[PDB]
């Protein structure tokens, strides 16, 4: 649900999962990677505080 | 449409000082600058225009390398299980197909790289043809 | 699932297993659409693919491993492989593949290779350190290819008959000269029994080439192994494809040490083939016929040879003559004498209708002292100075008489002495 | 109304007809102009039309029904349907089909079906479980087709002199040779005379293309049967058009496990016909003919074929030679061996004016035996041993007198014994 759920997994969890082909793929990796961040990161802080 | 490319590989002055191949080729440079241009983010695209048989289909080039910067053209060295690669490096996908070539800023970008083409290659191939002759006097 | 499976089963199978699908009406379907549509349903429930297809390459740079179901044509069950996985695993076009394949995928039309499973019955690390095919040594055949069945039925007489007229050896380049309608279609259905019978272990291939398709079903049910079959619904182009086809299969397989014997009918129609496609070079000479266009079956031909460290590929190729076409005359001119084997069979004694008609003096082996042993080659002597004296008719009445008391050689050759 | 019985009746009776529904002066338009008109008149009083034409589609999508007057061509009397009725009740090109039809509505010009009754001669439900034609086992014919009438007369000769010349089997693949002017016309007479008299279950089908309006009405008043025909008033598309809608209409029947026997001729103006249509692909050989431009004659040679489980497609087609025409010598090469039934009709022995005119050594049938049974045979082949060593002219005029003395064939079989 949370973005910090999910920038801390790498691509290599997307696509095994089911309906994550090509559209739905290159979708992800532009809107998401576009605004600075990228996919996939290791980090320890989270989630504050919840 | 594809009929004008025909026209235009047909219809040029220097026919056989830039073969239908190099035209081929130039043009899709020209196409892949164009998708380039269209899209804000930056993806390097393949055309293959089909020179005889059919029309041109865009693709989308990986250029694979372990780093993240617009993921559109990245893709690490190892995802080869899925999507049916099988591969270490040079993977690429044919995912976006017919793109547009025939607009304003498209024939704008592609007429402008057609004539650096042209005279980059009839520099070259004239240049060339006088290479072999090096070390030797020549009138002029 | 594999495909393979659906593979050897006939329509009516294909049309069941639909009806366990859960499919819509698909008799109106070809036999490949229906196969495309059984696979992608099974991968529906989450499945994977397993296949094998002959691979042939074009400019384009890519692949495709086709199936024998349509003799090696584009369909909807042959599967797309990018050149990267031929730039990896050094494939080239003949080397048949088995392996995991995928139903296209989003965007995708046709099936795509997973991971490579048998490169031609073997696994990739000999596959990729494969002896190129003309860079090897030709040789002659020392192992002789038996022909009699030793049952000796009504029919094995065309078989035992060679062992005494044509001595057949791995990698002989072997031509028949024979008229329409004389009984090379029943000839080549023996011999292709008989080396089934005596020696199982040399993969079997028949090339029907323009052919009709009552003759083409009678041989994919009569051969004792795996067929291949063009008929004349197709211009040229196919003929011409299932030939490099099966000339790179062979190529690729006696590369990995094995024993291809092909026999190929008719080769006079290869070459009309091959003429009808290659365009005019400008000259052309007499027969309607280009110089150059020849040089594919001539290649043919020559692909035959006898490798030092293991492995042969005999080709046994019959041409029509007598049927008038001087083009055709011309053509079995080039074929005067490019091959060391020839089977004459004439009209003359088909007319009265006793079979086999061979023509002895006029058939033979070059350098046969190579493939039998001592004793078999002096009795081969001895027959052929009793045939050579009388005729052509009476020879071969004589022949059968003798070898219809008997039923092994070693009887006919006794009764020799 | 029906449109079949404003089929079968000539000019006259559509005359009387229109005059019946107070109809202007009528006798100016076409044939089907008058029956369009008489059917408007009829659905103005509330009336529904019924109708039968074969399917035909094109690239657009949407079906044309079309009748046997024009030779199945469009015409103001075919129906029009959409493409949705070709999903639905699986239909495609051939299929005849008869059922419920009406007039053109508010802005159509054509007849529209509204619901089917007769998928060829078949409720649609096993009309929509239709096995395909390619997908087919072709086999070779055992059920031999008798060309002896019994009756002796005249003329029979010509049928019976078949009995011992060339066997007819169903699905036979069979070839006439021929030069112009020797007698082909009457012998397809006979062929469809006899076969109509001792197999009436068999559909009959007779293909005039290229030819006279003079010969096209002797023989749609003569043939046993529904005919089709086609003159040399329109360019190479009618014939090309006619072409495709009978073989299809014969796949579609021999698909509902129907016996169809076609007689064409001849077959060197088909071949023409499609060389004119087909562009050049870039290569021409000697004769100023394509070279896959031959791809569609030979399919239509190729569609010849027997079904395993029932029903088979025989083709008789008549070739010319002697023409002078090296283009039509080409042509015959071509189709040198393609057939496994040939009839050589010779010019050297219609000059001498007696018919029929039987090439005898150069006819014939390839793996005979299993269309008879083995005392015929054998009669057969004591026949060819006898008129094998003779020439053509008095042999022929020993089977005449032969047959002649005779009536059925087992009087001369126990002649010659
Ligand atoms: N060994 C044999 N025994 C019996 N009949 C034979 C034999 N070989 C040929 N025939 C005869 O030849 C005929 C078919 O010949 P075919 O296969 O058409 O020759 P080709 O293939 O050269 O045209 C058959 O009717 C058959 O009776
Ligand atoms: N079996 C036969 N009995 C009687 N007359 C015949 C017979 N065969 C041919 N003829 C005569 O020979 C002529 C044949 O000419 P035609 O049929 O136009 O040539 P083709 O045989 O090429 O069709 C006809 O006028 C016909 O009267
Ligand atoms: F079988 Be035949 F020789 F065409
Ligand atoms: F009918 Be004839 F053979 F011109
Ligand atoms: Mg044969
Ligand atoms: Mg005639």
């Amino acid at each position: 649900h949370y973005i910090g759920d999910l920038v801390q997994r790498t691509e290599v969890e997307l696509l095994k999962t089911p309906n994550l082909g090509k559209k739905s793929l290159t979708e992800i990796k532009d809107v998401l990677a576009s605004r600075g961040l990228s996919l996939g990161m290791r980090l320890e802080n989270w989630p504050p505080a919840s | 449409m594809n009929k004008e490319i025909l026209a235009v590989v047909e219809a040029v002055s220097n026919e056989k000082a830039l073969p239908r191949e190099k035209i081929f080729e130039a043009l899709e440079s020209a196409l892949a600058t164009a998708t380039k241009k269209k899209y804000e983010q930056e993806i390097d695209v393949r055309v293959q225009i089909d020179r005889k048989s059919g029309d041109f289909d865009t693709f989308r080039r990986w250029l694979v390398v372990d780093e993240v910067t617009q993921p559109t053209k990245e893709i690490t060295l190892e995802a080869a299980r899925y999507e049916d690669e099988s591969l270490n490096l040079g993977d690429y996908v044919e995912d976006q197909i017919e793109s547009v070539t025939f607009d304003r800023i498209t024939t704008q970008t592609a007429k402008q790289v057609i004539v650096q083409k042209v005279r980059e290659a009839e520099r070259a191939m004239v240049v060339d043809q006088f290479r072999e002759h090096e070390g030797e006097i020549i009138t002029g | 699932m594999n495909l393979t499976e659906l593979k050897n089963t006939p329509v009516s199978e294909l049309i069941t297993l639909g009806e366990n699908m859960g499919l819509e009406n698909l008799a109106r379907m070809r036999k490949q659409d229906i196969i495309f549509a059984i696979l992608k349903q099974h991968a529906k429930s989450g499945e994977d693919i397993f296949g094998d297809g002959v691979l042939e390459i074009l400019q384009d740079g890519f692949g495709f491993l086709r199936s024998a179901d349509s003799s090696y044509l584009a369909g909807p069950d042959d599967i797309y492989v990018s050149p990267s996985q031929i730039r990896r695993f050094n494939l080239r076009t003949g080397d048949t593949i088995s392996g995991k394949i995928r139903p296209p995928k989003e965007g995708e039309r046709y099936f795509a290779l997973l991971k490579v499973n048998e490169v031609n019955f073997d696994k990739p690390e000999n596959a990729r350190n494969k002896i190129l095919f003309e860079n090897l040594t030709p040789l002659h055949a020392n192992s002789r290819l038996r022909m009699e069945r030793g049952n000796g039925s009504t029919e094995d007489l065309t078989a035992r008959v060679l062992d005494l007229a044509s001595p057949i050896g791995r990698g002989q380049r072997g031509l028949i000269v024979a008229p329409p309608k004389a009984g090379k279609t029943m000839l080549l259905q023996n011999i292709a029994q008989s080396i089934a019978y005596n020696h199982p272990d040399c993969v079997l291939m028949v090339l029907l080439i323009d052919e009709r398709p009552e003759e083409v079903t009678e041989m994919q049910r009569l051969v004792k192994g795996e067929v291949v079959a063009s008929t004349f619904d197709e211009p040229a182009s196919r003929h011409v494809q299932v030939a490099e086809m099966v000339i790179e299969k062979a190529k690729r397989l006696v590369e990995h040490k094995k024993d291809v014997i092909i026999l190929l009918d008719s080769i006079t129609r290869l070459a009309r083939a091959y003429n009808t496609v290659v365009p005019a070079s400008g000259k052309v000479l007499t027969g309607g016929v280009d110089a150059n266009a020849l040089h594919r079956p001539k290649r043919f031909f020559g692909a035959a040879r006898n490798v030092e460290e293991g492995g042969s590929l005999t080709i046994i190729a019959t041409a029509l003559i007598d049927t008038g076409s001087k083009m055709d005359e011309v053509i079995y001119e080039e074929f005067k004498g490019t091959g060391n084997m020839e089977l004459h069979l004439s009209r003359k004694i088909a007319e009265k209708r006793v079979f086999p008609a061979i023509d002895y003096n006029r058939s033979g082996t070059r350098k046969e002292e190579l493939l039998t042993t001592q004793e078999e080659l002096q009795k081969m002597w001895i027959l052929r100075k009793i045939i050579h004296p009388m005729g052509e008719i009476d020879a071969m009445e004589f022949l059968i008489n003798k070898l219809a008391m008997t039923k092994t050689n070693d009887d006919f050759f006794e009764m020799m002495k």
